[PDB]
């Protein structure tokens, strides 16, 4: 109940006041069920009558489905200062500490049983109608923390931090992780004193106001929380049931590909790359998108990999931290998070490409940060990493990259597939090597173009172009010295777009043109790439702009 | 240490709500270490959720097996610039960055006695943050004048200028700057001197109730480092490519520039590798252009109205290359970094940015603004690994490559 707790001081907005939204009156049998509340809540002592004096007011009404009470605090929401932001993420099971047992306590009338400041209880005035009537109505106001009020999530949760710092200290043999109106409670006694503990706690807190749960009322394990199956020796998800549908719309799409991300921690494979392209034109939420061909089989595989259960471990601070990444295709990883070789304490994936040009010793190290990132959040501290990359493969590309990286500890993998530069441009030029002199051009308006060439040799050659841009045909021009090429060649280019996009010596990319100027630069064995100033005359490129 | 000097935000300025970032088990271990202590001294307090602000906060190990604290009071200080730029402003002697050797000591004890205006003290709030979510972070403000803002050296400036005037009135050669934390004392002494002129000052400080740490930059080398056209024994194509493009590229710093004569010297569609040799009206503009490469630019002159902005490229071989400027193509300061098995990528990144900022402070008295060449959650993962400074520029993170490379080596 109301307790002897010391109040945290509130304070409205600057240069604001209380609210006074005026109520609606309502049935004669609500009207009714509200008093039989009011007076037992006064009884209680939550709340106290109070003289017309006080001129604020906010709405009242009435619902059930034992009648309850709900108030339109928004209004006053509005108008009271700001708090410390609670705890918007949540402890992630992975990462929870193993313990002999575990306790789950849930408070009760936990915001009721806390005080609320004494000067700001004038702004929670509401009043009970008098079925009209013309009759007066009750003004009453909290003298707790009332429910839906701004305030009341985080001094509740103050008020209870403050409440455990005693207890805590004479028995730090044990463990209380809070969150909302519970109390998670861990240890690594002896089954008879941890019952023994947790109902002395229980005690504790109930000298403080604050209910709790028999030990014939307590949870017992599995425990459903916040969409989590917590057994005493495992982890995993809630049951998760995708749709078999028809028609699919934007609606759809989206619950799919959360749930779908919600099982990626813990069911290894999970892939939503091409599911969530078909989101893409993030338009309305009612509108029906066809599904691709390549989005259906992998609802399919997602499927199959969900058709059994699986599960994830609880997390052992005196056991090493490793974490595994297995390629998969299409601009898509996935990891493992392990201190021993069959049980996992987690799992997930990367996909994003960052850009439509990549390779996969980038993306692999794009990888390896998301990893890093979240083992800090969840364990405290970095993972050691089992790679399928060779020591060689990496140094080389990272020496050679223009943005700087960090590769933690890390030791190779043999696990198939395996990461590689597929190509290499020539670092310097090739002596004996036909040097095609490649320009490109297409008109904005008339949206069609040419590509063509120009060699040392006398060679020469303009393929035309239809439906395309300065770019495409920048691009398209080198496709076509490759195309024209021994297996050993010298390209030299004006635009700095397709000399750019090259350089980075992308694997992967959305646009089907650099996938195949990616196919020859494979075959060739020997590719050296240069730029000059286009419209500069460097002599070759006039030549080659000249026929455009 | 009574008198409580007013601060004012801004007005329409409400204080920081920064997201702390999560840290090692280590590193947070260090904090309530270090906190628990700070609030034994009553620097600090524990507060309530009737305050919303917040303030990021950081582990170091200065320079060290003791971990330090370091707070990220960017946002703050930006909010209360009227307070330590305009009321009580430190002035920046302009000259500091002509003599031949300058020291930098950290103050920042000092503050430490000073009580912090009342009223202002919500607004320094910070959180050590829990593993894993289990518990809300600890949240304690500051009682007294903090580390790391730029109120607390404004307020201080009085305690100090007359603390520093015994010693200035002593040998009025030497120069003294105080850019938050620290002092830079600029003097011309040969080193061992200097070095004892500094002892000297040291210990003044030191008896007055000033302690300070129990780092020489000779701003004599410092000037904007230009172009470099390799000559080499041989010539190709290519390589009167590559130069044609340097120098095109310059056109736009120095439009005093031309290269026709080189642009028709190979007008015939060649193999890339052929051996050409040196012409006459071409070899007039290598040379020609050679020295305007020597002669300094024309109307760069430092907009104190305007932010600095910082440019870093990786150059390889442990190498990166820095321009600093304010309008593209008018480029104040440019230098170069270097490491001495034991460097990595980061680090070395974060020397450089270290670097390059105190250059700024000495030069402007003001940080640069850095467009940093790395994936901004690597860095806001390990930046504070190698971080030295009691400082924190801005930065940014340019994912778009560079190409010029060499063209800034
Ligand atoms: C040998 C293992 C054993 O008996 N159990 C075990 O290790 N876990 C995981 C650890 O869980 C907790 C650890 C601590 Cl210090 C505190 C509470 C814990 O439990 C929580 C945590 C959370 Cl955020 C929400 C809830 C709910 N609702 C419970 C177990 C979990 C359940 C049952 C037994 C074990
Ligand atoms: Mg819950
Ligand atoms: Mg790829």
């Amino acid at each position: 109940p109301i307790s002897p707790i010391e109040t945290v001081p509130v304070k409205l907005k600057p240069g604001m006041d209380g609210p006074k939204v005026k109520q609606w009156p309502l049935t004669e049998e609500k009207i009714k069920a509200l008093v039989e509340i009011c007076t037992e809540m006064e009884k209680e002592g939550k709340i106290s009558k109070i003289g017309p004096e006080n001129p604020y007011n906010t709405p009242v009404f009435a619902i059930k489905k034992k009648w309850r009470k709900l108030v339109d605090f928004r209004e006053l929401n509005k108008r009271t200062q700001d708090f410390w932001e609670v705890q918007l993420g949540i402890p992630h099971p992975a990462g929870l500490k193993k313990k002999k047992s575990v306790t789950v306590l849930d408070v009760g009338d936990a915001y009721f049983s806390v005080p609320l400041d004494e000067d700001f209880r004038k702004y929670t005035a509401f009043t009970i109608p008098s079925i009209n009537n013309e009759t007066p109505g009750i003004r009453y106001q909290y003298n707790v923390l009332p429910q839906g009020w701004k305030g009341s999530p985080a001094i509740f949760q103050s008020s209870m931090t403050k409440i455990l710092e005693p207890f805590a200290a004479q028995n730090p043999d044990i463990v209380i992780y809070q969150y909302m109106d519970d109390l998670y409670v861990g240890s690594d006694l002896e089954i008879g004193q941890h019952r023994t503990k947790i109902e002395e706690l229980r005690q504790h807190l109930l000298r403080w106001g604050l209910t709790t749960p028999d030990k014939k009322h307590q949870k017992e394990p599995p425990f459903l929380w916040m969409g989590y199956e917590l057994h005493p020796d495992k982890w995993t998800v809630q049951p998760i049931v995708l749709p078999e549908k028809d028609s699919w719309t934007v609606n759809d799409i989206q619950k799919l590909v959360g749930k779908l991300n919600w099982a990626s921690q813990i069911y290894p494979g999970i892939k939503v790359r091409q599911l969530s392209k078909l989101l893409r034109g993030t338009k309305a939420l009612t509108e029906v998108i066809p599904l691709t061909e390549e989005a259906e089989l992998e609802l399919a595989e997602n499927r199959e990999i969900l058709k059994e259960p699986v599960h994830g471990v609880y997390y052992d601070p005196s056991k090493d931290l490793i974490a595994e990444i297995q390629k998969q295709g299409q601009g898509q990883w996935t990891y493992q998070i392990y201190q021993e070789p069959f049980k996992n304490l987690k799992t997930g994936k990367y996909a994003r490409m960052r850009g439509a040009h990549t390779n996969d010793v980038k993306q692999l190290t794009e990888a390896v940060q998301k990893i890093t990132t979240e083992s800090i959040v969840i364990w405290g501290k970095t993972p050691k990493f089992k790679l399928p990359i060779q020591k060689e493969t990496w140094e080389t590309w990272w020496t050679e990259y223009w943005q700087a990286t960090w590769i933690p500890e890390w030791e190779f993998v043999n696990t198939p597939p395996l990461v590689k530069l597929w190509y290499q441009l020539e670092k310097e030029p090739i002596v004996g090597a036909e040097t095609f002199y490649v320009d490109g051009a297409a008109n904005r308006e008339t949206k069609l173009g040419k590509a063509g060439y120009v060699t040392n040799k006398g060679r020469q050659k303009v393929v035309p172009l239809t439906n395309t841009t300065n770019q495409k045909t920048e691009l398209q021009a080198i496709y076509l010295a490759l195309q024209d090429s021994g297996l050993e060649v010298n390209i030299v280019t004006d635009s700095q777009y397709a000399l750019g996009i090259i350089q980075a010596q992308p694997d992967k990319s959305e646009s089907e043109l650099v996938n195949q100027i990616i196919e020859q630069l494979i075959k060739k064995e020997k590719v050296y790439l240069a730029w000059v100033p286009a419209h500069k005359g460097i002599g070759g490129n006039e030549q080659v702009d000249k026929l455009v | 240490p009574i008198e409580t000097v007013p601060v004012k935000l801004k007005p329409g300025m409400d204080g920081p709500k920064v997201k702390q970032w999560p840290l090692t088990e280590e590193k947070i271990k260090a904090l309530v270490e270090i906190c628990t202590e700070m609030e034994k001294e009553g620097k600090i307090s524990k507060i309530g959720p009737e305050n919303p602000y917040n303030t990021p906060v950081f582990a170091i190990k200065k320079k060290s097996t003791k971990w330090r604290k370091l707070v990220d009071f960017r946002e703050l200080n930006k909010r209360t610039q009227d307070f330590w730029e305009v009321q009580l402003g430190i002035p920046h002697p302009a000259g500091l960055k002509k003599k031949k050797s300058v020291t930098v000591l950290d103050v920042g004890d000092a503050y430490f006695s000073v009580p912090l205006d009342e009223d202002f003290r919500k607004y320094t709030a910070f959180t050590i943050p829990s593993i894993n979510n289990e518990t809300p972070g600890i949240r304690y403000q500051y009682n007294v004048l903090p580390q790391g803002w730029k109120g607390s050296p404004a307020i201080f400036q009085s305690s100090m200028t007359k603390i520093l005037e015994p010693f200035k009135k002593q040998n009025p050669d030497i120069v003294i700057y105080q850019y938050m934390d620290d002092l830079y004392v600029g003097s011309d002494l040969e080193i061992g001197q200097h070095r004892t002129k500094i002892e000297e000052l040291r210990q003044h400080l030191l008896r007055w109730g000033l302690t300070t740490p129990d780092y020489e930059l000779h701003p004599d080398k410092w000037t904007v480092q230009p172009i470099v056209l390799p000559e080499k024994d041989s010539w190709t194509v290519n390589d009167i490519q590559k130069l044609v493009g340097k120098l095109n590229w310059a056109s736009q710093i120095y439009p005093g520039i031309k290269v026709r004569q080189l642009s028709k010297l190979l007008r015939g569609t060649k193999a890339l590798t052929e051996v050409i040799p040196l012409t006459e009206e071409a070899e007039l503009e290598l040379a020609e252009n050679r020295e305007i490469l020597k002669e300094p630019v024309h109307g760069v002159y430092y907009d104190p109205s305007k932010d600095l902005i910082a440019e870093i490229q990786k150059q390889g071989q442990g190498q990166w290359t820095y321009q600093i400027y304010q309008e593209p193509f008018k480029n104040l300061k440019t230098g170069k970094y270097a490491r001495m098995a034991h460097t990595n990528d980061v680090k070395q990144l974060t020397e450089a940015v270290q670097k390059i900022t105190t250059e700024s402070i000495v030069i402007w008295g003001k940080t640069p603004k850095f467009k940093l060449p790395i994936q901004k959650e690597t860095w806001e993962t390990w930046w504070t690994e190698y971080w030295q400074a009691t400082w924190i520029p801005e930065w940014e993170f340019v994912n778009t490559p560079p190409l010029v490379k060499l063209w800034y080596q």
